[PDB]
């Protein structure tokens, strides 16, 4: 089998096939929005709490014995945290509490936090209900639904999936904040936890996001510049300011002598300009300092961190803030190694032998889901809550009254108004300084068509910094192939700062159960616990940025770890890194990375051997056939093009991908053709054009109570397949209806890109649509103020128009509401009208009356308005290839050209449209969809001859001009897919062979 | 220059000269060891840097049917000040003539 | 028919139909002076994508398929930093006039 | 920098020297282009030993010895001759102390420029002395007393010596010989229908 032929290529395009629609079946469209939620309720929730003891001091006087020091100092903890499904709080039997209840009540959709405190302040060092405290409001949190906590997931299919808050198009990787639909935007950092190089001053950086007190070591300063002085380093600020040489931090670190510390750094020897900073950085320390004489002697140098510091780092500045620099770390011996590590990082990027950090390269950089954002937000708000509750514990020096601990000091209000301000202002914090606000964070939620929730569940975000210089910022990096999309993006404000993740990405969460261990059985000898300077050219192994071993013939080694990982031994979000050049192995067990599956060539292919009719995605990642792989690793990897001819050429490859068209985004991979385009036509219809087109809207429109909800009579799919559309089997990603266009000139009707309908197609439904209008008014609870009372009524004295308005203050459910007219009947009981009118282009047929209420009281009403609308002359339409008009001359039946057959064009353009906008995709698809529709003479005997049909416009993967033409041919018509007509008018023969053929065509909103 | 280092305290060496004998020895500054030295460099740079020439495109080559051959000022063993010569920039010429 | 839609002298429409019958051509370059050249130098190096693992003909830039035969993902995406760049450079700034 | 750009024509025919106008072309720039110390070297040399007997200076003044060694090729390449080197920076020494600057570098010694000192190079470079030119001394410190804080005022003139210039106009920053297709398609000219 070592051949690999003999189970060619239709065993093999059905496999990858399989496994694609296997892999929709897994994951779907919306895992990782769902993914980090979760992971937020099941560790990280309990993660932030576990901060401190919660000492008090209450520091108030000090004049008298009856006013000393006398109180108790008190002390309380957290425990565990318990999070409700959410329940509508009503006395009388409390009820369940979902989604669409929250949308049509104006609501949040928020869970209840419960925390499991303990207090045990006890009088024994003046000179207790760690029980009665299970249960403690803390905070209400709203729900993604579809989560673990929204009440819309424990039943699969039909048990009771059809409750009263569904659609069979919905996912639901959203919101619900006060009635409106929010969703969260993936964001961009760097990737701290890793040793990052700068050249402008040469500044070689030991990021950590946490633990601020954290250094860079500097070698491009010279602190003086009148002769010139010899570059020498300065292991620069250090606690957010003291400076220090590098010499003083060894020997303050416990190296014996010189001659192993430059046997720690360990350059190459020679190379003048790096032993003359180095003997200049020794020159430099003795200077400020007579070190290495005692233990003290170089360590009480260290001393700029007691009083010149301007911020003392804790109390005990000592030996005691050795676990200040690098805490993953655990012994000196160690830490004087990494530091080493670290110079001899700076001296091989400043002879040009390391290159330095390309920042828009993507494996520098990790993505913040909705996980993350809300650590942040949470850490914020109950910082402020801790300190808003210790002023309120001092208040009750020397005397109680109200002492229960809990209920009477730990308001839950805080981090509820903290939690809604931050989804519905937008003002989300800033990961980096801890006082401000940023902003380009969670938006809305679009529901015009089911594509356009699906566009806008899946974008990430690289942030405005300062626009002198940004770079590569808005630039494909080939760093995207797979992971993110290199033809779709907006164009304008943001042009290529917000990108589309791609069919096939997928989102790394966290790695637990630690895996330090888990590496010393294939090789990774441990690091010593001496500097002496036994370490060879052997290679290293860091894990997250650290070192905790050193192996040697890592060729085999990484080999074995991946063997370890196909065989379902190691976890399978890691990824394994081999630097053959810097002698370096990195290990990633980390939380936010891109990762995507690949072909693993088997040496064995045991799909041959086996050949099950079923393939579930976890089965396919034991037997190790598909494998997910990151950035990083991928590069290691040289990867063919597809089983098509290209894995069947050589054996030189090590993984092969599933297809091409899954390098695309989710819009952009099911157009036909689309590398015949244009990138800017193809840019068009894949951002705004898709996004735009009526079609269908929902599955159950009588919940939904939104402004303008549109939607057509007849929606279809279109006669050509795509790969991804086969796979993921979704006919709501297709909202436009099979045109047949003819390209010829009218009589002027159709110049500067406008279109010529048919108006006997218009009279039989086609792009008949129908939209949807809801009028919204409010008042006060009954009558209390928790006269202005405006309560819904008809006020009878006939203010307005009140031809169609019942007593109750609303119409009936047939009414043909007009022009202008009184919608809703908000007035007083004496006072001028407060009723909502129509305005002048507002009107319609009464759908339904809805009316809700809140809380305390805020009754609400909701009037839904229908209409039919046929497309008027002004109307826009377009096709799949970013060839938009305006409609601007219907025509009636018997004048277009017809063919021998009878056949009348339902849109007719003008061919001074092609030549210059460069879009052959839209005639390949014409001819490609006809070639599928006509039927195939000589069909007796020889053949059932409909079975070499081609119906795949895949775009990276497309048909010749060949097959197509071959197929006009088998199919009866001319090759060159023209068509000969006769005139509407005068009868007789056209000289000029018409091209004509089906086309989906798609309608757009903003009509006039 | 290679770095040299104490045999007492293993820490790096300072050169010093004193003339009564005229003659370099290195010492230590932590203990008091000095030794004799063996090398005479005290110090060594290697400073840095360890086409903008003017083609034309109207002029026969040998190999080649091109119009370019760069030329530069030259002065050579045979020739006298000022002379210019041709060779193309294509690696198939190889070849340089005199006018 | 082809004689007949296009101006024949014009050098602004000449070329786009070269675009879509012949070749595109020169789609990278360290000239056009909106991406930096860093982007130019890691995009020669990812021609290790099946370009060095299978040829060293032609050049990274140079794409010598037109839009009407199709265009493979390489010079696909080389041919997206190119329209890219010129959406960004139409579309910034443009308030000096 | 569009405020520093001269265009300079040169029309002298002769009619029939074929290649005298190119000869023309080249030599006005031969005459104004810039070439320097710093950019010709290799390496830079300091050493008390291998000119103890060298130094003959009763009271011995005379202990470090400054190598600057060149690359041959460039040197023998442009025509540059080494005792007009000789010429460019004892005169430019004396000139800028002249100038009213410090009284640093006042018994600049600036010997010879050699093109083979000796069989040098402790350090791995293994060359055969190939233009070892500018071998100075710094004697300014009469009878030095520190070796190493004199070593350090033997490098505040070695910068000094590398940013010297040696055939070409100091003021000039580039010529460029270019543009031999006067048509309408490039910039604004004053004549050239001929
Ligand atoms: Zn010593
Ligand atoms: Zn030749
Ligand atoms: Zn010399």
């Amino acid at each position: 089998e070592v051949d690999l032929r003999d189970l060619g290529e239709p065993f093999l395009q059905s496999f990858c096939k399989k496994a694609a629609t296997s892999f929709f079946d897994e994951y779907g469209l919306v895992s990782h929005q769902l993914n980090s939620y979760n992971f937020f309720i099941e560790h990280g929730l309990q993660s932030v709490f576990e901060s401190s003891g919660e000492m008090l001091v209450e520091p108030s006087f000090d004049p008298t014995k009856n006013k000393d020091h006398e109180w108790r100092y008190a002390t309380v903890k957290f425990g565990e945290v318990s999070v409700d499904k959410p329940t509508l709080y009503s006395d009388d039997k409390e009820l369940v509490f979902l989604p669409w209840h929250a949308r049509l009540q104006n609501m949040t959709y928020s869970a209840r936090m419960k925390v499991n405190v303990d207090v045990e302040v006890f009088v024994k060092k003046v000179v207790i209900l760690s029980k009665k405290t299970q249960d403690i409001p803390i905070g209400r949190i709203p729900v993604m639904v579809k989560s673990v906590l929204c009440n819309t997931t424990e039943k699969g299919k039909n048990g009771e999936s059809y409750r009263k808050g569904e659609c069979a198009f919905d996912q639901g990787g959203y919101f619900v904040i006060k009635g409106a639909e929010k969703v969260f935007i993936a964001q961009e950092q760097i990737c701290t936890k890793r040793l990052w190089i700068s050249n402008s001053p040469w500044t070689v950086s030991y990021r950590s996001e946490t633990k601020r007190n954290r250094f860079i070591v500097r070698l491009s300063e010279n602190q003086k510049a009148e002769d010139f002085k010899r570059k020498e380093k300065v292991l620069t600020v250090y606690f957010l300011s003291t400076e220090i040489p590098v010499w003083v931090l060894f020997f303050a670190l416990g190296v014996a002598s010189d001659k192993e510390a430059v046997d720690l750094i360990a350059f190459d020897g020679g190379d003048a300009s790096i032993t003359n900073s180095v003997v200049a950085s020794i020159q430099e320390a003795d200077s400020v300092c007579e070190d290495f004489r005692h233990g003290r002697n170089a360590l009480a140098y260290v001393e700029q961190q007691i009083k010149g510091t301007k911020f003392p780092p804790g109390e005990s500045v000592d030996e005691c803030l050795s676990l200040y620099l690098f805490p993953g770390l655990k012994s000196l011996t160690q830490k004087a190694r990494f530091l080493g590590y670290m110079v001899k990082c700076l001296f091989s990027a400043y002879a040009g032998k390391r290159k330095c950090e390309n920042r828009d390269n993507f494996r520098n950089k990790r993505i913040e889901l909705a996980g993350e954002l809300l650590e942040r937000e949470l850490r914020v708000h109950l910082a402020h809550a801790r300190r808003t509750m210790t002023k309120a514990m001092q208040r009750h020096l020397t005397g109680d009254g109200d002492l229960k601990p809990i209920e009477h000091y730990l308001d839950a209000s805080i981090i509820t108004n903290g939690l809604s301000r931050a989804f519905s202002t937008g003002a989300w914090c800033h990961p980096f300084r801890k006082m401000e606000r940023v902003s380009g964070v969670v938006a809305n939620l679009g529901r015009a068509n089911p594509l356009q929730s699906l566009i806008d569940l899946r974008r990430t975000r690289q942030q405005v910094l300062y626009t002198g210089r940004v770079g590569d910022a808005r630039y494909p990096h080939p760093s995207h192939w797979g992971r993110l999309c290199f033809l779709s993006t907006p164009d304008g404000e943001n042009c290529g700062l917000v990108k589309n993740l791609s069919l096939l990405g997928l989102v790394s969460t966290q790695i637990m159960e630690p895996v330090v261990e888990e590496l010393f059985d294939s090789g990774m000898e441990e690091l010593m616990d001496d500097t002496s300077t036994p370490l060879s050219g052997k290679h290293k192994v860091l894990l997250n940025g650290d070192w905790v071993g050193v192996c040697s013939d890592s060729d085999y080694f990484v080999a074995d770890l991946k063997s370890r990982r196909r065989q379902s031994e190691l976890p399978r979000q890691m990824e394994i890194k081999l630097d053959k050049d810097d002698k370096e192995v990195r290990i990633f067990t980390d939380a936010g990375r891109l990762l995507r599956p690949l072909l693993v060539v088997e040496n064995l292919h045991k799909l041959k051997q086996s050949k099950p009719s079923k393939y579930t995605f976890e089965h396919l990642l034991d037997q190790g056939i598909l494998e997910l792989i990151g950035i990083e690793e991928e590069e290691d990897c040289t990867t063919a093009w597809g089983t098509k001819q290209l894995l069947k050429q050589q054996k030189s490859y090590t993984h092969c991908e599933l297809d091409l068209s899954f390098l695309l985004g989710v819009s952009c991979a099911i157009v036909p053709f689309a590398n015949h385009d244009h990138g800017r036509r193809v840019l068009y219809q894949s951002q705004k054009h898709c996004q735009q087109a009526i079609g269908f809207c929902s599955t159950n429109p009588n919940i939904r109570c939104d402004t303008l909800s549109q939607q057509l009579f007849y929606p279809q799919r279109p006669l050509f397949k795509t790969m991804a559309s086969e796979c993921l089997q979704k006919d709501v990603l297709f909202n436009g209806q099979n045109a047949i266009v003819a390209v010829n000139v009218h009589l002027g009707f159709n110049q500067e890109d406008s279109i010529v309908m048919n108006k006997a197609s218009l009279e039989r439904g086609m792009f008949r649509s129908e939209q949807i209008r809801s009028y919204k008014a409010d008042v006060d609870s009954k009558d209390s103020e928790k006269d202005e009372v405006v309560q819904f009524g008809k006020t009878h004295s006939k203010i307005g128009r009140v031809d169609s308005l019942d007593d109750d203050g609303f119409p009936f459910v047939g009414a043909n509401m007009h022009s202008g007219d009184i919608v809703i009947g908000r007035c007083t009981e004496s006072g001028t009208d407060h009723s909502v009118k129509l305005k002048h282009t507002e009107r319609g047929i009464v759908q339904k009356v809805v009316l809700s209420s809140n809380d305390d009281g805020k009754n609400y009403a909701t009037v839904s308005l229908r209409q039919v609308r046929s497309p008027c002359l002004g109307d826009k339409f377009s096709s799949m290839h970013g060839q938009k008009g305006v409609l601007g001359y219907i025509e009636e039946q018997e004048n277009f050209a017809f063919t021998n057959q009878g056949i009348v064009p339902d849109i007719v353009i003008n061919p001074h449209a092609f030549p210059s906008r460069q879009t052959p995709g839209q005639l390949l698809e014409a001819a490609l969809s006809k070639g599928i529709a006509c039927p195939m003479q000589k069909k007796k005997g020889k053949s059932d001859a409909y079975s070499k049909v081609t119906r795949h416009a895949t775009p990276f993967s497309t048909p010749s001009v060949d097959d197509i033409t071959d197929q006009l041919h088998r199919a009866g018509f001319s090759r060159s897919g023209n068509e000969r007509v006769y005139n509407g008018r005068t009868g007789e023969m056209m000289r000029s062979l018409i091209f004509m053929g089906p086309n989906f065509y798609q309608r757009l909103i903003h009509m006039s | 220059s290679t770095m040299k280092f104490c045999r007492e305290c293993n820490n790096i060496l300072y050169p010093k000269e004193d003339r009564e004998q005229s003659i370099l020895l290195y010492a230590c500054r932590n203990c008091d060891h000095q030794e004799a030295a063996d090398d005479n460099c005290v110090y060594r740079n290697e400073v840095h840097h360890s086409p903008t020439l003017p083609r034309t495109k109207a002029v026969r080559c040998a190999k080649c049917q091109h119009g370019e051959a760069v030329f530069f000022q030259a002065t050579a063993r045979g020739e006298e000040g000022m002379t210019l010569f041709f060779v193309c920039c294509n690696p198939n010429c190889g070849h340089r003539w005199r006018e | 028919s082809m004689r007949n839609l296009i101006d024949i002298k014009s050098n602004s429409a000449i070329n786009k139909l070269v675009q879509q019958i012949g070749f595109l051509g020169l789609q990278l370059s360290d000239k056009k002076k909106l991406y930096t050249k860093t982007l130019v130098e890691d995009m020669a190096q990812f021609y290790k994508k099946k370009y060095v693992s299978t040829s060293s003909s032609g050049d990274f830039g140079i794409v010598k398929g037109c839009f009407f035969h199709g265009l493979d993902p390489y010079e696909e995406m080389a041919h997206s930093v190119a329209a890219r760049e010129v959406i960004v450079r139409s579309s910034r700034g443009l308030a000096e006039p | 920098t569009n405020d520093r750009r001269v265009i300079l024509y040169l029309n002298e025919c002769r009619c029939g020297k074929k290649y005298c106008q190119e000869n023309s072309a080249y030599t006005v720039r031969n005459k104004l282009k810039k070439v320097s110390l710093k950019d010709t070297a290799v390496e830079f040399l300091v050493e008390y030993r291998k000119q103890q007997a060298i130094s003959e200076i009763f009271g011995m003044d005379i202990c470090l010895h400054g190598h600057i060694h060149l690359n041959k090729t460039l040197l023998e390449g442009w025509n540059i001759s080494m005792q007009d080197i000789l010429q460019r920076c004892e005169d430019a020494i004396n000139s800028l102390v002249q100038k009213k600057k410090k009284k640093a570098e006042d018994f600049k010694k600036m010997n010879l420029s050699v093109s083979e000192c000796c069989s040098f190079r402790g350090p791995g470079s293994s060359k055969d002395s190939d233009m070892p030119c500018l071998m100075f001394s710094s004697y300014n410190a009469t009878d030095p007393d520190l070796e190493r804080t004199l070593d350090v005022l033997c490098n505040t003139i070695y910068p000094v010596l590398l940013e010297t210039v040696i055939k070409g106009d100091p003021r000039i920053a580039s010529a460029n010989i270019i543009w031999n297709s006067p048509e309408t398609t490039t910039w604004i000219r004053s004549l050239h229908a001929s």
